[PDB]
RNA sequence: GGGGCGAAAUGGCCUAGACCAUGCCCCUUGGCAAACCCAUUCGACCGGGUUUGGGUCUUCUGACCUCGUAGUCCGCGCUCAGCGGACUUCGACCA
């Protein structure tokens, strides 16, 4: 027999992507229809955002 | 030999290895008269087909009494026997925190107190 | 011994002599698990009345599964067998050469990318 | 692999091993063409129930002609075959200085006159 | 009972030969090594009965401990454990 040393470390992560998302609007007075389009029709604007 | 040191409290008492065999180890010990003193029998061995194994521990000690201080003419005569064996049944594939926490349960039934009044006024153990 | 360094591309393989015999020549790639791995056996003899010669050249290599990173007991355990021969009947009386060209055309034949396509989608040869 | 260096007195030809094996060692040279050039069989076996050996060693160099230098076609082609086999039975418990004796014997009787005479003029030894 | 023999001991037959009579050759299988049980001087005392005896995981194929049996290359070096180590096979209550 002889001598004889070593040694060793590692570091290591797995990977898994995955997606979020959200959307929006302006609440308006009274507008039942509330999408990324609004589908009514009042009179101002609604900006929206998915 | 090999020797084995027992603290008894104010004391400490040297038991010496005498036949040393692996199936029967009979340890002494050695103070004064050999004869009627402390002895120690250990057993090791197997069991069935290679399963588990089986360890056998015994102690005894048997009193002597002697008249040579008052009495002409006596030799130092034996007078009771105590045998106090064991046997343990432990499986080689077992757990080694499962066999720690019973040798703790062990230690603790024996350094009880209830095993001490079973022992001294032979009142059955029930506290 | 003999050592074969064999380029893939980005790493480089050792195959190293084994069975050092005249009639049978055995080179076996050392990188991990001997079983299954990258042999080769090369022979060389005459024929008939000392006129010719015969070379013989086979590659095989097995793969090999395992299923001790998740199933709790599985040996490596071999699965398919590939085998690829050869045979050279070169005679002596030669030309020079005529074995450099053949060489070189044999060289090109491998090396182009026909052959792949062949080996690959099992497209027969013919562009 | 093994070489072996002879000195015919003007130039040194070289013998290098081809098919090493244990009961049959074949030798070539190596100096131009292979087929039909200097070749030497050697053997060692027992004998018997342990008693001696047997020794064998043949010698072999069959002469080749061409025709490519003046005619337009001839691949070179061999002539005639010489054999010269020995045989050797020497037992193992003889004597250091007797096998010594008679290698210098053996030796001295090559290296006469007598035996290259009745080599190259054909005529029987006996001066 | 099941077989063998004319050998081998002799007698018929007895150049030779192949069969006969008593007549002689074997099987009546064998072994487990441990643990526990009786009535009592309310154990000494010999004899009997029960549970185990290469072993488990899927003892289904097939593998995981162990060895036994062989054949083959083998190292004269590479690996943290190291080592002398590799691959393929059949068996595993005992004569």
């Amino acid at each position: 027999s002889l001598p004889y040393w070593s040694r060793k470390i590692t570091l290591e992560c797995t990977p898994y992507p995955f997606t979020l998302r959200w959307e929006g609007g302006v609440h308006k007075d009274g507008i039942p229809d509330k999408v990324p389009h609004p589908s009514c029709d009042p009179g101002s604007e609604l900006v929206s955002y998915t | 030999s090999k020797t084995i040191v027992l603290s008894v409290g104010e004391a400490t008492r040297t038991l010496t290895e005498i036949q040393s065999t692996a199936d029967r180890q009979i340890f002494e010990e050695k103070v004064g008269p050999l004869v009627g003193r402390l002895r120690l029998t250990a057993s090791l061995r197997q069991n069935g087909a290679k399963t588990a194994y089986r360890v056998n521990l015994k102690l005894d000690q048997a009193d002597v009494v002697d008249c040579s201080t008052s009495v002409c003419g006596e030799l130092p005569k034996v007078r009771y026997t105590q045998v106090w064996s064991h046997d343990v049944t432990i499986v080689a594939n077992s757990t080694e925190a499962s066999r720690k926490s019973l040798y703790d349960l062990t230690k603790s039934l024996v350094a009880t107190s209830q095993v001490e009044d079973l022992v001294v006024n032979l009142v059955p153990l029930g506290r």
